């Protein structure tokens, strides 16, 4: 529902969303900074990584 | 030399496809060497200086 | 009794986001598990702030809460709190009542906050080890051949020292080594009582070993089998085990095992220490023919866990005993982890008796759920002797 | 491009000879290195080379 | 490391003994056939 | 004087679960 959502990268602003899986997006080398947050278990491109969850506002 | 560049690019693409087949999703690791899955690799662990 | 009958009624689950478990984590100032905020009034007897309304839970720092194993254990170990209060109400002088689980988490009553880095593990405590198995006759075999020199030698030295910490005064131990020749590492030459002084001698001698020579498993195992058959000195007359700390090889030494224990009266536990490309097949074979287990220690972080799991194997004949194995045992005098002075602790193991009506599974029912325990302070005993 | 492949297939014999001499050189130096530094890169450092 | 070994090495020593015997009576034949000038020989 | 109890070498014991059969 309201797991931290976004589509862009710079402002980190929420969006409409569904589904019980919500994730985090970050660079593998720069671990201590979440680039993008949303829902589902999407596939990163480079050099990003995805860490998915199970509950609301698990990604933090 | 554009022809040689194109041929090299084609060979690189083919080798990239072969490498994707070989090592797709296999190069993951955990900071703790005792855990071999994403679910297991969670929480904290003790390291020694 | 209540822990056994509640575990059987437990239905194993796989999700907990919908059904969050409520418990108080001792080591705190999270989805999937709700935490409690207790009142923590001051009380006598104990020298800290306690709360008689629920039981606290201690989870080791290297064990991740929220796993399917931990969360399931946090659910069925919630009916214990209603038995904790009934014991305290019946005996107001009741000190810490605890449940040391085989998962790793300890649930104790009454609730109090936990006491640098926290290295406490309930499965390594003397009161847990004494109730998880019978006294033993350990005999450590250390591979000091040339191939173990370097990183895998200092892992072996650490592992042996960490293994000696799981032996009480009722267990008898000795440490040997072999490289084309088997000999003792210390001045003992036979099984010793493994008290605090004797264990320190073995720990000092183990740290002074050098890796050089040709490995020979036949002479190392013949030496071990001939040291477990002495019967000239004081022994335990109980579990006879051999722990082999090596890396790998190609020798199976089936003729030694077919000659010294044809009836398999001695268990063999094998450890493969370090990262290497040597064969592990012979190492795993010795652990299966003899009723033992095979363990892998690839780094320094796996030493603590793998050097205490052999008590799961040693407890198999204890579970199959039945109610005969349910005998209350009292430990030596020691200092409480939660500072309370000198105490002695009672002990009673808990068995997994799920599906006991049909008696058909017997697959994970050979292990113990955990160990029960109640603390008795020495001041309580001193009050009965004016 | 096709002329290049034709020349390669025509000279594949000398190509194989040249690639085999390099392999022999690598084998010789690998054996020498195995003799000199074999089983010696085992120091007390926590990381393994 | 540190003078360790196994069975395969124990065999390779004897195989190398045999190899030494062979390249000796084959240098002797050439030595007592043409009396060492060429670089390869 | 050691403990009088002793629990080992039970015939009904499974002992078919080592650490190498699985791997
Ligand atoms: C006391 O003993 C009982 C049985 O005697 C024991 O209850 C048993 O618990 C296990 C879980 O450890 C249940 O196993 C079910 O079936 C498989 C086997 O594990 C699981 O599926 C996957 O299993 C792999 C293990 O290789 C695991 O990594 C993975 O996460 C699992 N899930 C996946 C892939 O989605 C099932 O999840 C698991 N649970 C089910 C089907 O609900 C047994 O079924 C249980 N047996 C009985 C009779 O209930 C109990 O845990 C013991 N007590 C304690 C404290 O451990
Ligand atoms: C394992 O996890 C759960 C965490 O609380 C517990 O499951 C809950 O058990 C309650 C008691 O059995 C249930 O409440 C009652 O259940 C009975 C079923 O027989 C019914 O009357 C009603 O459903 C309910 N009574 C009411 C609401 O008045 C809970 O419904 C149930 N929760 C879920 C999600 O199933 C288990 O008890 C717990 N195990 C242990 C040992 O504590
Ligand atoms: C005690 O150890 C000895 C030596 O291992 C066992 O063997 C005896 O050794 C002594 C001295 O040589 C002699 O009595 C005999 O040669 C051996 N046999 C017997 C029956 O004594 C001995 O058996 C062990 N046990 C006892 C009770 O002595
Ligand atoms: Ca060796």
């Amino acid at each position: 529902r309201i797991c931290y959502i976004h589509k862009a990268s710079l402002p980190r602003a929420t969006k409409t969303c569904v589904e019980n899986t919500c994730y985090k997006m970050f660079i593998r080398t720069q671990r201590e900074y979440i680039s993008e947050r949303g829902c589902g278990c999407p596939t990163a491109m480079w050099p990003y990584q995805t860490e998915c969850c199970k509950g609301d506002r698990c990604n933090k | 030399i554009g022809n040689i560049v194109i041929v090299t690019t084609l060979l690189q693409f083919m080798f990239a496809c072969i490498g994707v087949q070989l090592f797709k999703g296999k190069l993951y690791t955990c900071s703790d060497s005792s855990k071999q899955t994403e679910a297991e690799c969670k929480g904290n662990y003790i390291t020694y200086k | 009794l209540e822990a056994e009958k509640v575990q059987a009624a437990h239905q194993w689950r796989e999700d907990f986001a919908s059904n969050e478990v409520v418990y108080y984590n001792a080591k705190d100032d999270e989805p999937g598990s709700q935490r409690i905020k207790p009142v923590f009034i001051e009380d006598a007897n104990f020298g800290r702030q306690i709360s008689y309304q629920h039981a606290a839970v201690h989870i080791p720092t290297d064990i991740y809460e929220g796993s399917t194993i931990v969360l399931n254990e946090l659910n069925w170990t919630s009916a214990l709190d209603e038995v904790f209060k009934k014991n305290r109400e019946e005996d107001p002088s009741l000190l810490w009542q605890v449940f040391g689980s085989a998962t790793g988490l300890a649930r104790y009553y009454p609730a109090s906050p936990w006491v640098k880095i926290d290295l406490y593990d309930v499965r390594r405590r003397p009161w847990y080890i004494q109730g998880a198995a019978s006294p033993k006759d350990m005999l450590i075999l250390v591979d000091v051949s040339g191939s173990v020199s370097g990183l895998t030698l200092k892992l072996i030295r650490t592992s042996v020292s960490e293994m000696l910490e799981t032996l009480s005064d009722d267990d008898f131990v000795n440490v040997a080594s072999f490289n084309s020749n088997a000999q003792d590492v210390s001045c003992f030459q036979h099984l010793v009582q493994a008290n605090v002084r004797n264990k320190k001698v073995l720990k000092d001698a183990v740290n002074n070993i050098t890796a050089k020579g040709i490995t020979d498993y036949k002479k190392g195992f013949s030496f071990a089998f001939e040291q477990l058959l002495n019967y000239n000195v004081s022994r335990a007359n109980c579990n006879k085990i051999i722990m082999l700390f090596t890396d790998g090889g190609e020798e199976r030494a089936q003729e030694i095992f077919n000659k010294y224990n044809k009836d398999k009266k001695v268990r063999v536990f094998t450890f493969s220490v370090g990262q290497h490309n040597y064969d592990r097949g012979p190492i795993q074979w010795m652990a299966c023919e003899n009723k033992g287990y095979y363990y892998e220690i690839p780094s320094i972080g796996a030493i603590r866990i793998n050097t205490q799991e052999y008590l799961d194997v040693l407890g198999r004949p204890m579970v199959l005993a039945g109610d005969k194995a349910k005998q209350v045992q009292w430990t030596n005098v020691y200092l409480d982890a939660l500072e309370l002075g000198l105490v002695i602790t009672g002990t009673l193991p808990v068995f997994n008796i799920t599906g006991q009506f049909e008696n058909k599974t017997n697959l994970k029912n050979q292990l113990i759920l955990g160990v029960m325990g109640v603390d008795v302070s020495l001041e309580d005993i001193k009050r009965l002797t004016p | 491009l096709s002329n290049l492949v034709a020349s390669l297939l025509n000279s594949v014999r000398s190509i194989a000879s040249l690639l085999l001499l390099l392999f022999l050189f690598i084998i010789i130096f690998s054996l020498l290195g195995m003799q000199l530094f074999g089983g010696k890169f085992n120091f007390d450092e926590m990381q393994t080379r | 490391p540190e003078d360790d070994s196994n069975a395969t090495n124990s065999n390779l020593e004897r195989v190398e003994y045999l190899f030494l015997i062979i390249f000796t009576v084959e240098a002797f034949l050439k030595v007592i056939a043409y009396g060492l000038r060429n670089g390869w020989n | 004087k050691g403990p009088d109890v002793c629990f080992d070498n039970n015939v009904l014991e499974d002992y078919t679960d080592c650490g190498g059969v699985s791997g």
